RNA sequence: UUGGCACCUCGAUGUCGGCUCAUCGCAUCCUGGGGCUGUAGUCGGUCCCAAGGGUUGGGCUGUUCGCCCAUUAAAGCGGUACGCGAGCUGGGUUCAGAACGUCGUGAGACAGUUCGGUCCCUAUCCGUCGUGGGCGUAGGAAAUUUGAGAGGAGCUGUCCUU
RNA sequence: GGGAUAAGUGCUGAAAGCAUCUAAGCAUGAAGCCCCCCUCAAGAUGAGAUUUCCCAACUUCGGUUAUAAGAUCCCUCAAAG
């Protein structure tokens, strides 16, 4: 007999967390971004509708590596056209675009359809200690 | 500088070392200073 | 660093101090305006938007861009000013040195100012490859059925495609250019007029802004 | 590490003061900062100081060999300084004083200038010896470098900077 | 590269060279930066970094190669169905004619030669180059704009002075 | 011209009392890398920014309406096609 419950977007409840990247390692900390965003820690979750909750992320800038991914892991992407590859490495990237960093980081974790693009658009990133989204009172989140 | 795969002592005075990941010998004589490659 | 908006009105030549034939384009910038100040606490980034050859006032039926419509009649007005054909933004002066509403003279310029002008070049409509790009045409002999055509447009399997950026026919000129490093030859301050040394891009009434030169 | 392990003697008008990791030691020349290993601790005696490192682990006696060096380095720079001493070789090599920086003519179109930095004093005698003093050895050594590679030593003629007790290896130049 | 194998294609995957258009690798021809030198200097030798750009006209031959003439900073080596024939040519080469040498009794034959000899196709889809319309961008509009991204450019001689 | 680098060149420096460009630390160093220069660019659906313009009646009171600012049809044209 079937009797599972179905989440649909009339008793879903999405809340707003703060989660403080200082002195986290960077794909640890993206993992479990991901999993907040996908809603993966609430007993309704359900497949085909987004019960995740809205993640910020702060002080990006402070994210950490191990090893020498700094200066030797190394950010690719084709433009399209021929010859047309650029390369960033993780550390300048770091340097000059944290928030694009934790970003990538977390969208890689997170499945390439509708859903979890859509998911991913609940994810806010800032280099800083300051986020603009006092408005929705986000509560500090814990990580682990 | 020697580049090779093989980098040793050719002289008494020859000085195995590692910089950088690489072995390497150094020397009063220049031409002795080898590079592992 | 300066600028200066103003119509391409032709060429012509001058006789130097040695006697050396120099070929000039003639620039008329007259009824150059301020408009507004852009500054970085209001707008993010510094510039002066002037405002180039007077148009007719607003009036009620207006069928063409000859007569300012309110929105600009306005926009004109906050600078006291009497509305404009071309608007512009010049990032390269210091706003400091400007008041909103302040004339734009074409003595702001001296002979051997060295300028950069920007235009939109002419438009030559739709081009093939020799024309638009340059390319060399086939044999017009020796059984040859290839002349003007483009050429080969890819590989083969390795990679079943055409790359981007393959040069092929279409609209050809009316793109913005700048050419660098010309000079200002004259000022005529009665007739608003600065002689440029060489050619500038656009046909005859193009719309040219004139900038100290960005290399130095 | 021997080198860690020995004791660094502070004359009596150096001062050595501790704030957690960053040090400073001042003395009659100048004062000298800097911050040295966090893993590092101090026994820190009224006319002497030891450096103490916590395991025996590889980077442990690295880091106790060079904190000990580095520290004994800061201590005899307030108290005696640093010099080293260059010499000019070659007919028409000259050095001179433009105040404060040092401009120096060896055989090329241009003459070439040498900014003076803090705390670093450039002296010439004799228009062909020049010397830098300060209080910092790795400044010291650093600026001695610059100057020597403006034109370091060839080994045909010997001619160019080198250091005074600099051994130039020579060669013969033309054969038959 | 010469081959080996015979796995896709024989209800067809057009084959050499050239032309047009390129594109990529770097094991770098020039130019840039270096170590060693049996590097005096001017030149060189050898090795390392480096693919940004640049890297010629002619004689002969179907030729690719190659030799030669004259230049150049240099006249790089390779992949892309030995890139590119629904883009071009069609000189070579493997249809029918004819002839020589040769072989064959003969019909004929020869990775021997010789003269001659039909290269079709109105682009549906992706791809590419241009150019419009829709809706979106939480009111409807006119102008001016930031620049996330993307594309372009990137070469070199000689002479004077020191 | 600037920033960071390659091969290199070094300073200080221990592990390893010496030596040592390297481990910590600090410099320097290519037509190359990121910029500087030129062009496109907010369908950048993350759709940004600034200035200016328009702003009422009727409503089963959710909403609608022709109109406003504005833009077009049509027409005379060219620097555009
Ligand atoms: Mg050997
Ligand atoms: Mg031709
Ligand atoms: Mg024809
Ligand atoms: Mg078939
Ligand atoms: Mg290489
Ligand atoms: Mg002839
Ligand atoms: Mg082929
Ligand atoms: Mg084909
Ligand atoms: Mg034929
Ligand atoms: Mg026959
Ligand atoms: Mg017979
Ligand atoms: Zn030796």
């Amino acid at each position: 007999m079937r009797q599972t419950f179905m989440a649909n977007e009339s008793n879903i409840e999405r809340k707003w967390y703060v989660i403080d990247a200082e002195g986290q390692t960077l794909g640890r900390l993206s993992s479990e971004v991901a999993s907040i965003l996908r809603g993966k820690n609430k007993v309704t979750y359900t497949p085909h509708v987004d019960t995740g909750d809205y993640v910020i992320v702060i002080n990006a800038s402070k994210i950490e590596f191990t090893g020498n991914k700094e200066t030797d892991k190394v950010y690719y992407r084709h433009s399209n056209h021929p010859g047309g590859i650029k390369s960033i490495t993780a550390g300048e990237l770091r340097r000059t675009n944290p928030e694009r960093l934790i970003e990538n980081s977390i969208k890689g974790m997170l499945p390439s359809t509708r859903l979890g693009e859509k998911q991913g658009k609940k994810l806010f990133v800032y280099g800083g200690a300051e986020h603009p989204h006092a408005a929705q009172q986000p509560e500090n989140y814990e990580l682990r | 500088m020697k580049v090779r795969p093989s980098v040793k002592p050719i002289c008494e005075k020859c000085k195995v070392i590692k910089r950088k990941g690489k072995v390497m010998v150094i020397c009063e004589n220049p031409k002795h200073k080898q590079r592992q490659g | 660093t300066k600028g200066i908006l103003g119509r391409k009105i032709g060429m012509t030549q001058v006789f130097g101090e040695n006697g050396e034939l120099i070929p000039v384009t003639v620039v008329e910038a007259k009824e150059n305006v301020v408009l507004q100040k852009k500054t970085v606490e209001v707008d993010g980034y510094n510039a002066i938007q002037v405002g180039f050859e007077d148009k007719k006032a607003y009036k009620k039926d207006a069928k063409s861009n000859k007569y300012a419509n309110k929105p600009a009649e306005g926009h004109a007005k906050k600078a006291d000013a009497a509305p404009k054909r071309f608007i512009r933004e010049f990032r390269n002066v210091d706003v400091d040195a400007y008041e909103v509403g302040q004339e734009v003279s074409v003595d702001t310029f001296v002979a051997g100012d060295v300028i950069d002008v920007t235009g939109v070049s002419k438009g030559k409509g739709f081009q093939g490859a020799i024309k638009r790009h340059g390319q060399s045409r086939g044999p017009m002999s020796h059984g040859s059925h290839f002349h003007r055509a483009p050429g080969s447009v890819g590989m083969a399997s390795d990679a079943s495609r055409v790359f981007k950026g393959q040069k092929m026919p279409g609209r050809m000129g009316g793109n913005t250019v700048t050419v660098q490093n010309l000079e200002v030859v004259q000022v005529d301050t009665e007739n608003k007029v600065i002689l440029v040394k060489g050619n500038v891009p656009g046909p005859k009434k193009g719309l040219v802004e004139i900038r100290t030169s960005i290399k130095k | 590490s021997r080198v860690g392990k020995k004791i660094i003697d502070i004359p009596s008008d150096v001062t050595v003061t501790f704030d957690g990791n960053h040090v400073t030691v001042k003395g009659p020349k100048g004062e000298l900062s800097r911050t040295l290993n966090e893993r590092m601790t101090f026994k820190q005696e009224e006319n002497t100081i030891e450096v103490v490192r916590p395991s025996d682990s590889k980077e442990d006696r690295t880091n106790h060999g060079t904190t000990r060096a580095l520290l004994n380095n800061m201590v005899q720079g307030v108290s005696q300084g640093y010099v080293k001493v260059l010499e000019l070789v070659g007919v028409g090599y000259r050095a001179q004083m433009q105040g404060k920086d040092l401009i120096l003519n060896v055989g090329y179109s241009h003459p070439v200038e040498i900014k003076a930095e803090e705390n670093i004093t450039f002296s010439v005698e004799k228009n062909t010896v020049v010397k830098v003093e300060g209080i910092s050895k790795e400044q010291v050594g650093a600026l001695a470098s610059n100057i020597r590679s403006v034109r370091p030593p060839e080994p045909y003629k010997g001619k160019g900077i080198r250091y005074q007790g600099e051994y130039v290896r020579r060669k013969e130049g033309k054969t038959g």
